[PDB]
DNA sequence: ATCGATCGATC
DNA sequence: GATCGATCGATAAAGTTTTTTTT
């Protein structure tokens, strides 16, 4: 649309297969604001870089060489602080909980190029700390869900209960259903309601019209 | 107008013929100019005036 | 050459023979003359009793050398001092123009602003080439629409009689209406030839097809380059090539929703692409209500059919396309701007917007009445039947 | 770091207005016009075609 | 229509 | 038997708009 539309679940805006979100560790979006101590700032920064050891290729070996050389191992000393976080976490499961090894390794072998390190994971953890504040606020979530269908199965019920036959059209289902509580959506929640219900051997689907309902 | 006659003789203007401003273009790319500080001095307020009320 | 394809019965598609002729008459003949031709009959060539194993092949190519060659008519018009005088005499009334209305076609009730549209089109508007600048549209491009059975495709054909060589097509989901696609046949062997479909026959003529929003994509970007611009230019597997035309269409279309012409909007209505529909002008609803007197007075004319004429009609538009052009009177182009600023101030007050090209109309429709009056001089009576015409087709 | 800023153009009139455009890029250095039709997306960068019989 | 190969004749 | 001359036979050609299912 225009941003990343916040006080809203930032999830909805990315139209994405939720599987996937598991296939990425962490994730960061930027800020913004309007942030008169900082654009003001950054407006100097762009204010300079026009009038009038940091190398190119040199660190490029520095790395290149380091990516195959030393392969370092891991000692007790990161794997008690390890599932201190995870029993501070549970207070996703292991996805989250595995990949951070991946890459608290690779702190450790970018500077000490021998074994593990038991303090840079203490930052590790605060990288990963910033992804989840990104979901304070489907998906993964599921309240949404738990406040919807609860709903959806009163009015089925009173409707069933009300008829000698199985009749429910159309134009009574805009009706009475759509007056009830307007805390869902106008016409968002007339489609989706009874394809989850189609398997529940409540209704039938007619088109866009008259329908037949679950008889006892 | 432009039917009576075969032109368009109006807007009172004596017209240039297109090879001139043609040599000041290529006579502006010689000469590049360098922006001096008094200009940053001002239009960084200026995004700050264009800040707002954008936010408004 | 085909065959004229109406006295052969249809048991069979036309056939083709061939000739050979030689420098006195080349260049003569265009795609789409009614040729005729005379010369001997000629077989060449060896065959049958060639060298070896030549079983059931023929060897006798027909061929005609001949002479001749004549352009028939059922340009050649030729006429005494009497006929060009009679038409001198047939330019004096104050009537001639609603005369030749209602002489035309002598089948269907009234459309008097459409039988008038039609000659006023067919003649045809004049187009003063700006030097060192581009030219405007001095053709004229009118379109029809109507609910259905109500003649709207009758009388798109009899302009085909009449045509002075405009031969037209009807419009078949093809690529080959303005173009050639690379067709060459290898021209005996060795040669690349950019055979024209149909555009060659079109210039300083008229073409008519039908049932446009019932096409494909591909006349649809057909259409669009070849309207706003007089001419073609294309390298399909060769060279580019700038061929000029000078071209008007007729269209013809029919509303999709049935009854639908009054209870919803009057423009939006048909939603074939709204870049053809302003670089078109005028768009008739044909009407087809019920009065008691019209379909009883109709009831007799359709029986009365069963068993100020027509040469003389095509002699007199085909000799008024060779006289003077007048363009200017320095009144006649103050009342128009009058004519136009209140109803410009008016559009979006009424149904149809206009556009500022509708005033190259205002002058292109005055400017071939004044070729009905033949006189050298822009009169002042032209600019009332440009006004009202657009009056009827806008309310 | 970019230069040559690019306007862009919008609205309906009635008076075709390439020749309010185009008539500038008719006069103007280096300045090449296209349409729709032809040269496309993939017709506008370089491309490998068919040739004559020489080198293709 | 031109070039190459094979066969026949002459030395 | 070999070489030269004469006669007979074999060798060279070119493509890219309509129509089907399909995504
Ligand atoms: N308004 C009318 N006045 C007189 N005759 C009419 C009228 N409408 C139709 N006809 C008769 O109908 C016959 C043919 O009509 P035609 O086939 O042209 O309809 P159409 O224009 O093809 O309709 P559509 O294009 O919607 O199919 C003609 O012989 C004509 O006499």
């Amino acid at each position: 649309g225009s941003r990343y539309n916040p006080n809203l679940p930032v999830t909805e805006n990315i139209d994405l297969p939720p599987p996937l979100l598991s296939r990425f560790d962490l994730v960061y979006l930027v800020l913004d604001k309007v942030d008169e101590k900082n654009d003001r700032e950054l407006a100097k920064h762009l204010t300079n870089l026009y009038l009038e050891v940091l190398p190119v290729e040199f660190l490029t070996m520095y790395i290149s060489y380091a990516k195959e050389h030393i392969h370092p191992i891991i000692t007790e000393a990161a794997k008690t602080e390890l599932v201190r976080a995870y029993v501070g976490m549970r207070k996703a499961t292991t996805r989250q909980l595995e990949s951070m090894i991946r890459l608290a390794e690779a702190h450790a072998k970018m500077k000490l190029k021998n074994v593990v390190e038991l303090e840079d994971v203490q930052e590790a953890v605060r990288l990963i700390r910033s992804a989840i504040k990104d979901y304070a606020t489907q998906t993964g979530k599921s309240v949404i869900q738990r406040k919807l269908q609860e709903d959806l199965s009163r009015e089925i019920m009173n409707v069933l209960k009300d008829q000698a036959s199985d009749s429910m059209s159309f134009n009574e289902l805009i009706k009475q259903i759509n007056e009830h509580s307007q805390d869902r959506v106008e016409s968002s929640d007339i489609q989706e309601a009874l394809s989850r219900l189609q398997q529940e051997d409540k209704v039938i689907v007619l088109g866009e019209g008259v329908r037949r309902s679950v008889r006892l | 107008y432009v039917h009576m006659h075969n032109k368009q003789p109006d807007l009172d203007f004596t017209p240039v013929e297109p090879s001139k401003m043609r040599e000041y273009i290529a006579y502006a790319k010689t000469k590049r100019p360098v922006m001096s500080e008094a200009v940053n001095d001002y239009v960084v307020q200026a995004y700050i005036r264009l800040r707002q009320d954008s936010k408004r | 050459v085909q065959e004229m394809p109406e006295m052969a019965p249809a048991g069979q598609l036309p056939r083709s023979i061939d000739v050979i002729l030689d420098d006195d008459l080349v260049d003569k003949t265009k795609p789409g003359d009614r040729v005729n031709v005379v010369g001997v009959f000629k077989s060449l060539g060896a065959g049958g009793m060639n060298q070896s194993n030549s079983n059931t092949l023929i060897g006798f190519k027909t061929l005609i050398l001949g002479n001749t060659v004549y352009p028939l008519h059922a340009a050649r018009q030729m006429l005494t001092d009497f006929d060009i005088r009679n038409i001198n005499k047939l330019s004096k009334k104050k009537d001639i123009f609603d005369i030749l209305s209602q002489s035309l076609a002598p089948s269907i009730y009234g459309h008097d602003h459409i039988k008038k549209a039609i000659l006023l089109m067919l003649m045809g508007g004049v187009e003063k080439n700006l030097e060192n600048g581009s030219h405007l549209r001095g053709d004229i491009n009118i379109l029809m629409v109507g609910d259905p059975s109500t003649a709207k495709s009758q009388l798109l054909r009899f302009v085909l009689n009449t045509a002075s060589l405009a031969i037209a097509t009807t419009g078949r989901g093809s690529s080959g209406v303005g173009l050639t696609a690379a067709v060459t046949t290898d021209r005996e062997t060795g040669e690349r030839r950019l055979e024209a479909g149909a555009m060659v026959l079109a210039d300083r003529g008229v073409v008519c097809i039908d049932e446009f929003d019932k096409m494909t994509d591909v006349d649809r970007v057909a259409i669009h380059e070849v309207m706003e611009q007089q001419t073609v230019t294309i390298a399909k597997a060769g060279i580019h090539t700038t061929l000029n035309a000078r071209c008007s269409v007729i269209a013809a279309a029919n509303p999709v929703f049935g009854q639908y012409d009054v209870n919803r909007d009057p423009h939006q209505n048909i939603a074939l692409p709204d870049s053809l529909l302003s670089r078109f002008d005028l768009l008739f609803v044909v009407t087809d209500d019920i009065n008691e007197i019209r379909d009883r007075s109709i009831s007799e004319h359709v029986l009365r059919t069963h068993r100020v004429t027509i040469p003389f009609l095509r002699k007199y538009v085909q000799y008024a396309k060779e006289r003077v052009i007048p363009q200017l009177t320095q009144e006649a182009i103050n009342v128009i701007v009058k004519n136009y600023t209140d109803l410009r101030n008016d559009d979006n007050t009424k149904k149809s917007p206009i556009t500022a090209r509708t005033l190259e109309t205002l002058i292109r429709l005055a400017t071939a009445h004044a070729k009905v009056r033949l006189s050298k001089t822009v009169n002042k009576v032209d600019a009332k039947v440009a006004a009202n015409l657009l009056r009827f087709a806008l309310l | 770091i970019r230069g040559d800023i690019n306007v862009c153009l919008m609205g309906d009139p009635g008076v075709a207005k390439s020749q309010l455009l185009k008539a500038i890029c008719k006069i103007s250095p280096r300045g090449v016009y296209t349409t729709g039709k032809g040269s496309s997306g993939v017709g506008l960068t370089a491309a490998v075609m068919k040739d004559p019989v020489t080198d293709e």
